[PDB]
Protein backbone atom coordinates (compact mmCIF):
# COMPACT_ATOMS: atom_id res chain seq x y z
CA UNK A 1 0.00 0.00 0.00
CA UNK A 2 0.85 3.60 -0.33
CA UNK A 3 2.98 5.18 2.59
CA UNK A 4 3.91 8.73 1.69
CA UNK A 5 6.51 11.38 3.33
CA UNK A 6 7.00 14.67 3.02
CA UNK A 7 3.60 15.13 3.00
CA UNK A 8 2.43 16.90 6.08
CA UNK A 9 1.46 20.42 7.13
CA UNK A 10 4.38 22.56 8.21
CA UNK A 11 3.11 24.79 11.43
CA UNK A 12 3.44 28.11 10.84
CA UNK A 13 1.53 28.52 14.53
CA UNK A 14 3.36 30.13 17.32
CA UNK A 15 5.95 27.50 19.38
CA UNK A 16 6.52 25.74 16.00
CA UNK A 17 8.40 28.54 14.16
CA UNK A 18 9.94 29.32 17.52
CA UNK A 19 12.12 26.44 16.65
CA UNK A 20 12.13 27.73 13.37
CA UNK A 21 14.07 30.68 13.94
CA UNK A 22 16.07 28.76 16.67
CA UNK A 23 16.45 26.02 14.00
CA UNK A 24 17.24 28.19 11.41
CA UNK A 25 19.62 30.38 12.95
CA UNK A 26 21.10 28.17 15.76
CA UNK A 27 22.37 25.25 14.24
CA UNK A 28 21.41 23.04 17.12
CA UNK A 29 20.08 20.01 15.06
CA UNK A 30 23.02 20.04 12.94
CA UNK A 31 25.61 20.29 15.86
CA UNK A 32 23.83 18.09 18.60
CA UNK A 33 22.78 15.72 16.05
CA UNK A 34 25.88 15.46 13.09
CA UNK A 35 28.45 16.05 15.38
CA UNK A 36 27.40 14.28 18.09
CA UNK A 37 26.28 11.23 15.98
CA UNK A 38 30.11 11.10 14.74
CA UNK A 39 31.33 11.75 17.89
CA UNK A 40 30.30 8.16 17.72
CA UNK A 41 33.60 7.89 16.89
CA UNK A 42 35.17 5.63 20.13
CA UNK A 43 33.28 2.16 18.73
CA UNK A 44 36.10 0.06 17.55
CA UNK A 45 36.59 0.18 14.22
CA UNK A 46 36.73 -2.81 11.86
CA UNK A 47 39.54 -3.50 10.18
CA UNK A 48 41.70 -6.49 9.92
CA UNK A 49 45.82 -6.60 8.77
CA UNK A 50 46.16 -9.04 5.48
CA UNK A 51 49.39 -10.51 6.11
CA UNK A 52 48.45 -11.33 9.86
CA UNK A 53 44.39 -11.99 9.39
CA UNK A 54 42.34 -13.36 6.66
CA UNK A 55 38.81 -11.97 6.64
CA UNK A 56 35.57 -15.08 6.56
CA UNK A 57 34.84 -17.59 3.42
CA UNK A 58 32.61 -20.34 2.89
CA UNK A 59 33.39 -24.10 2.01
CA UNK B 1 15.93 -39.94 8.57
CA UNK B 2 14.61 -36.87 9.31
CA UNK B 3 15.21 -33.29 6.91
CA UNK B 4 18.01 -30.65 7.87
CA UNK B 5 16.31 -27.85 5.95
CA UNK B 6 16.49 -24.52 8.17
CA UNK B 7 13.13 -22.78 9.74
CA UNK B 8 13.40 -23.29 13.36
CA UNK B 9 10.61 -22.97 15.91
CA UNK B 10 8.31 -19.92 14.63
CA UNK B 11 8.95 -16.03 14.22
CA UNK B 12 12.53 -15.86 15.65
CA UNK B 13 10.97 -13.18 17.88
CA UNK B 14 9.41 -9.64 16.85
CA UNK B 15 11.47 -7.21 14.55
CA UNK B 16 11.45 -3.83 14.68
CA UNK B 17 11.22 -1.95 11.15
CA UNK B 18 9.69 1.15 11.77
CA UNK B 19 11.64 4.89 12.05
CA UNK B 20 12.95 6.36 15.08
CA UNK B 21 14.37 9.97 15.46
CA UNK B 22 13.63 11.56 19.07
CA UNK B 23 14.22 13.01 21.85
CA UNK B 24 15.38 16.61 21.60
CA UNK B 25 13.83 18.27 24.26
CA UNK B 26 15.93 21.29 24.94
CA UNK B 27 14.57 23.28 22.42
CA UNK B 28 11.89 25.80 23.37
CA UNK B 29 12.61 29.21 22.37
CA UNK B 30 14.61 28.78 25.65
CA UNK B 31 17.61 27.61 23.53
CA UNK B 32 17.69 31.50 22.68
CA UNK B 33 17.33 31.94 26.63
CA UNK B 34 19.98 30.42 27.64
CA UNK B 35 22.60 31.44 24.84
CA UNK B 36 20.83 35.09 25.38
CA UNK B 37 21.52 34.67 29.31
CA UNK B 38 25.26 33.44 28.22
CA UNK B 39 25.94 36.93 26.89
CA UNK B 40 23.84 38.47 29.83
CA UNK B 41 26.77 37.03 31.48
CA UNK B 42 29.43 37.95 29.86
CA UNK B 43 28.61 42.18 29.01
CA UNK B 44 28.19 42.00 33.47
CA UNK B 45 31.56 40.66 34.24
CA UNK B 46 33.48 42.06 31.17
CA UNK B 47 31.96 45.89 31.91
CA UNK B 48 33.68 44.73 35.52
CA UNK B 49 36.84 43.65 34.42
CA UNK B 50 37.05 46.98 31.87
CA UNK B 51 36.28 49.42 34.54
CA UNK B 52 39.21 47.76 36.67
CA UNK B 53 41.47 48.60 33.69
CA UNK B 54 40.74 51.74 33.31
CA UNK B 55 41.16 52.49 37.41
CA UNK B 56 44.65 51.08 36.59
CA UNK B 57 44.83 53.52 33.17
CA UNK B 58 44.64 56.58 35.51
CA UNK B 59 46.89 54.82 38.23
CA UNK B 60 49.63 54.05 35.15
CA UNK B 61 49.04 57.20 33.65
CA UNK B 62 49.57 58.86 37.71
CA UNK B 63 53.29 57.26 37.38
CA UNK B 64 54.35 58.93 34.28
CA UNK B 65 52.88 62.37 35.35
CA UNK B 66 54.33 62.68 38.83
CA UNK B 67 57.60 61.21 36.76
CA UNK B 68 57.44 64.23 34.22
CA UNK B 69 59.47 67.00 35.59
C1 LIG C 1 19.77 41.60 25.07
C2 LIG C 1 20.62 42.57 24.30
C3 LIG C 1 20.70 42.24 22.82
C4 LIG C 1 21.19 40.83 22.55
C5 LIG C 1 21.07 40.41 21.10
C6 LIG C 1 21.49 38.98 20.83
C7 LIG C 1 20.87 38.41 19.57
C8 LIG C 1 21.25 36.99 19.25
C9 LIG C 1 20.45 36.40 18.10
C10 LIG C 1 21.15 35.25 17.40
C11 LIG C 1 22.58 35.59 17.06
C12 LIG C 1 23.15 34.91 15.84
C13 LIG C 1 23.22 33.41 15.91
C14 LIG C 1 24.10 32.83 14.83
C15 LIG C 1 23.80 33.39 13.46
C16 LIG C 1 24.81 32.98 12.41
C17 LIG C 1 24.35 33.21 10.98
C18 LIG C 1 23.10 32.45 10.63
O1 LIG C 1 22.04 32.62 11.15
O2 LIG C 1 23.31 31.56 9.67
C19 LIG C 1 22.17 30.76 9.31
C20 LIG C 1 22.14 30.48 7.83
C21 LIG C 1 20.78 29.99 7.38
O3 LIG C 1 20.88 29.24 6.16
P1 LIG C 1 19.75 29.36 5.05
O4 LIG C 1 18.44 28.96 5.61
O5 LIG C 1 20.24 28.67 3.84
O6 LIG C 1 19.73 30.93 4.74
C22 LIG C 1 18.58 31.77 4.93
C23 LIG C 1 18.60 32.75 3.80
N1 LIG C 1 17.23 33.19 3.43
O7 LIG C 1 23.21 29.55 7.47
C24 LIG C 1 23.19 28.29 7.92
O8 LIG C 1 22.40 27.88 8.73
C25 LIG C 1 24.25 27.45 7.28
C26 LIG C 1 25.64 27.60 7.88
C27 LIG C 1 26.38 26.28 7.92
C28 LIG C 1 27.87 26.38 8.15
C29 LIG C 1 28.59 25.06 8.00
C30 LIG C 1 28.43 24.11 9.16
C31 LIG C 1 29.13 24.59 10.42
C32 LIG C 1 29.16 23.57 11.54
C33 LIG C 1 29.83 24.05 12.81
C34 LIG C 1 29.24 25.33 13.36
C35 LIG C 1 29.53 25.61 14.82
C36 LIG C 1 30.93 26.06 15.17
C37 LIG C 1 31.03 26.58 16.59
C38 LIG C 1 32.31 27.29 16.97
C39 LIG C 1 33.52 26.40 17.17
C40 LIG C 1 34.53 26.97 18.15
C41 LIG C 1 34.85 28.41 17.88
Amino acid sequence: TYKYVNLREPSMDMKSVTDRAAQTLLWTELIRGLGMTLSYLFREPATINYPFEKGPLSP
Amino acid sequence: KVKQDMPPVGGYGPIDYKRNLPRRGLSGYSMFAVGIGALLFGYWSMMRWNRERRRLQIEDFEARIALMP
